[PDB]
């Protein structure tokens, strides 16, 4: 095995730190013999070199099992070695790859051992093979190449390969090479003849730089198993996903189920995970059996049906636009597909995230759009054209009136029920001939006891006592009371900006049951006007509720 | 020779992640950086450099925008209290202020050898197909606050003849820009700017027009109305109640007397006349500057922005909440994000002109939305710090 003739990367220790000096533990005779054999062969290969006892640094070695292997525990050196640039900031998504006629994998034989280590850093990699018991001074070596398990090796190997591939890439610009650890993926649109010939030009270029690669008879055939994917030059899919059929589901089994389904959702449309995830909340040990909820059973059954037949994704054509379509699956659940030619998906996915305690479908849709927009730029370097289950009018109305700024890239309405809509709206002007309710709450923070109530312009009145409450809850409770007892048209005046803010954003779902009870009442109504006044400014009706609800509370 | 630059004690360089870039901006950056590399301004680097600063492309010519916000935080002692550039109080008074991009000057001055590693940046690839192209600066970079701090003495020498010949022209440097103010007639001002450009041209270095003397207060406006309803007065007292938190001496006691007992909102009630003493004299304080509020140079500036609809945006600049140093508005094929970026830039330059620093913005937008879109509409060579907030419901109509 050759050592690459490339330039070395200068390495330093962390500022104010010296090299490791951790002592060697006594080893058994069989382990010592095994290490001696390994180290003399490594020394003849040029990988390591003998040093004297003038070198003060040490890292412990160990021998593990017919054949033996040497383990160098670099924990202490790694702690003292400088930080490096990250090996990668992300991995390619298969959907972003372009279709090739042929693609070949070439693995590098003994990757790290083929690239030299900075001469001035070599002294810190020193290790000692101990003699039988205490007696003799041990045999001392240092590394000449990138050591396995050392902090800098991944980054320095990658950087070395990049420099080696650079000449070849520049004079062969229409051949694509992806670097991954010790593997090289090489694709082109050349005919079967001059592709296999082109691999040989690469293999000879790599061998010239001390990197050996497998020949035609040894190199793997497609599909290639990589990072949980199954890759053809023509199509891609996720690796075989098999959902076990079990009588009893443990936490561990459900965690693994959700993981598989989540992974599958990249190409299998409509995958659902919500009900299965609910089973894992505040859950016990991994061995604990969780009875499947009826909704979880139905979700599992729907997923099995989806995964029944194999599904593949296509590759990316840079000359065509990307199309993203989104559908609502249920409450909080969103699903999407991206294609270039109608219904031949490059990839699929799902969105579920709950941004904030209270929300609506319009906000969730936009959040889904922004998630897909970011994904698209990462994968394809451009935004897709969207097709959304919301009318332009509905979208128009919401964006204009809402306090928050947004921008959705080019999109079209598509009639795929359920359509996104707002379930109620607040009046811009007070209602003529409707009862005006003045509301307020009060809570005692010591006892957590509180009161919620109202007074009206028609002399109506009510107070309800609450037991484990907060200021905010009592204000919502008061508003809920006013809605319950009011009739189809109502004017409601609150001194709670918190309550105002929630309701003005037209939520249709909430983490609070109380807010959900308010939402249910707002939809039943014909007209609702909600106004705000400052608290304790001698405002007529407002002062009347305050005294009423604060009595016995504060 | 190079001037030695060091980080604030106990901390090292920036390790900020490179944001995802579109196809056209990556290609633009590759062309720009290949050219700079050939000219020796930047050099390719190895993996022994663990540092990173984000890079963007903005605009018809593409230009590189390096986001040195983090490096600038970690070098504050250098550019502020070691080689600080003084800010003139006369600039905000001027009839006209012209902004000239002067960043091209910096590439003629070498960067300190031991500091070059902290200027590391990455040009990413689409879909992480290839390793990012890594560089560091060999020269004073654009966007780094240390650059005008170091070039300071060279700029003084450049402007000396022009400043001698034109004593009543204020020239201020902030980052990559030169701010040039005068009280001359517009034609004469523009003639002097052209004159200044010629001086700069002889040194290699090579506009945007402001009128700060016409920057007047944005007063909280109380409605003139004939025939008030119960709802109208409630909205009015609520606006006045909050107005009293910022303005010292706002009264609302007389207006509240009209709202006594539980009355219907649509009931039209006639006003007295005891409230008119409040109403009218409230307008007096509302149109005037806030008494007792002054800029503290040891404190950060904060900017809040509210979306008002119809392409209108209100903003406030303060250091302690309620104590408004400045208020204003921004007005507009323009979308919400585009309008907001334009407003942020407008507020920032005013802030540079008035105080010599940028505010930290509280933006009424989702983080990810802002991050994907802001460079599409960004034109400035600096970048302010920002937060992402939920606009409180009534602050909007109070500043309306
Ligand atoms: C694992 C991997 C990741 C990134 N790109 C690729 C590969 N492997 C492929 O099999 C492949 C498939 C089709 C086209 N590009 C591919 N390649 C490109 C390099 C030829
Ligand atoms: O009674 C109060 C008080 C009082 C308690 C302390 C004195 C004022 C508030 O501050 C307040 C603030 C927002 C909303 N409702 C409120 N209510 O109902
Ligand atoms: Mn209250
Ligand atoms: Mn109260």
């Amino acid at each position: 095995s050759p050592i690459s003739p490339i330039e070395t990367v200068p390495v330093k220790l962390k500022p104010g730190m010296d090299g490791p000096k951790v002592k060697q533990w006594p080893l058994t005779e069989e382990k010592i013999k095994a290490l001696v054999e390994i180290c003399t062969e490594m020394e003849k290969e040029g990988k390591i070199s003998k040093i004297g006892p003038e070198n003060p640094y040490n890292t412990p070695v160990f021998a593990i099992k017919t054949k033996w292997r040497k383990l160098v525990d670099f924990r202490e050196l790694n702690k003292r070695t400088q930080d490096f640039w990250e090996v990668q900031l992300g991995i390619p998504h298969p959907a972003g790859l372009k279709k090739n006629k042929s693609v070949t994998v070439l693995d590098v034989g003994d990757a790290y051992f083929s690239v030299p280590l900075d001469e001035d850093f070599r002294k810190y990699t020193a290790f000692t093979i101990p003699s039988i018991n205490n007696e003799t001074p041990g045999i001392r070596y240092q590394y000449n190449v990138l050591p396995q398990g050392w902090k800098g090796s991944p980054a320095i190997f990658q950087s070395s390969m990049t420099k080696i591939l650079e000449p070849f890439r520049k004079q062969n610009p229409d051949i694509v090479i992806y670097q991954y650890m010790d593997d090289l993926y090489v694709g082109s649109d050349l005919e079967i003849g001059q592709h296999r010939t082109k691999i040989e030009e690469l293999r000879q270029h790599l061998l010239r730089w001390g990197l050996t690669t497998p020949d035609k008879k040894h190199q793997k055939e497609p599909p290639f198993l990589w990072m949980g994917y199954e890759l053809h030059p023509d199509k891609w899919t996720v690796q075989p996903i098999v959902l076990p059929e079990k009588d009893s589901w443990t936490v561990n089994d459900i965690q693994k189920l959700v993981g598989k389904l989540n992974w599958a959702s990249q190409i299998y449309p409509g995958i659902k995970v919500r009900q299965l995830c609910k089973l894992l909340r505040g859950t016990k040990a991994l061995t604990e059996v969780i009875p499947l909820t009826e909704e979880a059973e139905l979700e599992l059954a729907e997923n099995r049906e989806i995964l029944k037949e194999p599904v593949h994704g296509v590759y990316y054509d840079p000359s065509k636009d990307l199309i993203a379509e989104i559908q609502k699956q249920g409450q909080g659940q969103w699903t999407y597909q991206i294609y270039q030619e109608p219904f031949k998906n490059l990839k699929t996915g799902k969105y579920a995230r709950m941004r904030g305690a209270h929300t609506n479908d319009v906000k969730q849709l936009t959040e889904a759009v922004q998630k897909i927009t970011t994904e698209s730029i990462v994968i394809w370097g451009k935004t897709p054209k969207f097709k959304l289950p919301i009318q332009k009018e509905t979208w128009e109305t919401w964006w204009t009136e809402y306090w928050q700024a947004t921008w959705i890239p080019e999109w079209e309405f598509v009639n795929t029920p359920p359509l996104v809509k707002l379930w109620y709206q607040l009046e811009k002007e007070p209602i003529v001939g409707a009862e005006t309710f003045y509301v307020d709450g009060a809570a005692n923070r010591e006892t957590k006891l509180g009161k919620a109530g109202y007074v009206t312009n028609r002399g109506r009145q009510k107070v309800v006592t609450l037991t484990d409450t907060t200021n905010q809850k009592t204000e919502l409770q008061a508003i809920y009371l006013a809605l319950q007892d009011s009739g189809l048209e109502v004017n409601i005046v609150t001194d709670s900006q918190y309550a105002l803010g929630i309701i003005q954003a037209q939520p249709d779902q909430s983490e609070s049951e109380l807010v959900n009870q308010i939402i249910e009442q707002l939809i039943k109504k014909e007209k609702v006007y909600l106004a705000w006044v400052p608290a304790h400014k001698g405002i007529g009706g407002n002062e009347q509720v305050d005294k009423l609800v604060s009595a016995g509370i504060r | 020779e190079t001037v030695p630059v060091k980080l604030k004690p106990g901390m090292d360089g920036p390790k900020v992640k490179q944001w995802p870039l579109t196809e056209e901006k990556i290609k633009a950056l590759v062309e720009i950086c290949t050219e700079m590399e050939k000219e020796g301004k930047i050099s390719k680097i190895g993996p022994e450099n663990p540092y990173n600063t984000p890079v963007f492309a903005i605009k018809t010519k593409w230009r590189k925008l390096v986001d040195f916000r983090e490096l600038n935080k970690r070098t504050q002692d250098f550019w502020e209290v070691q080689l600080g550039i003084p800010h003139p109080a006369g600039l905000k008074k001027n009839k006209s202020v012209t902004v000239l991009d002067v960043g091209d000057a910096y590439f003629s001055v070498p960067l300190d050898e031991d500091f070059r590693k902290y200027t590391a940046f990455t040009i990413p690839s689409i879909n992480n197909e290839t390793p990012g192209i890594r560089y560091q600066y060999n020269v004073l970079p654009q966007g780094w606050k240390g650059s005008p701090a170091i070039f300071q003495s060279s700029m003084t020498k450049i402007l000396e003849p022009f400043r001698k010949q034109n004593p009543d022209i204020v020239i201020y440097q902030y980052m990559d820009d030169l701010y040039v103010g005068s009280d001359l007639e517009i034609g004469q001002h523009r003639t002097k700017i052209e004159e200044l450009r010629q001086h700069l041209l002889r040194w290699g270095l090579t506009g945007y027009e402001l009128h700060p003397d016409k920057w007047t207060v944005q007063p909280i406006v109380l409605p003139e109305k004939d025939s008030w309803t119960v709802n109208d007065i409630q909205k009015l007292v609520g606006k006045l109640n909050w107005a009293s938190q910022i303005y010292p001496g706002i009264k609302v006691r007389q207006l509240c007397k009209l709202l006594r007992g539980t009355k219907a909102l649509t009931e039209v009630i006639p006003l007295t006349e005891e409230a008119e003493l409040e109403l009218a004299e409230n307008r007096e304080i509302l149109k005037e500057p806030v008494h007792g509020v002054y800029y503290d140079p040891s404190k950060d500036l904060i900017a809040e922005i509210q979306k008002q609809g119809q392409g209108q945006w209100t903003y406030q600049i303060y250091q302690e909440p309620f104590k408004n140093l400045k208020t204003g508005k921004y007005a507009r094929h323009t979308n919400d994000v585009k309008q907001l970026t334009e407003a942020v830039q407008k507020i920032t330059t005013e802030s540079i002109v008035i105080w010599g620093k940028t505010p930290k913005f509280k933006l009424p937008i989702q983080k990810e939305t802002w991050e994907t879109w802001w460079t599409e509409y960004w034109q400035a060579t600096w970048i302010p710090e920002w937060e992402f907030v939920n606009t409180p419901p009534l602050v909007k109509l109070w500043y309306q």
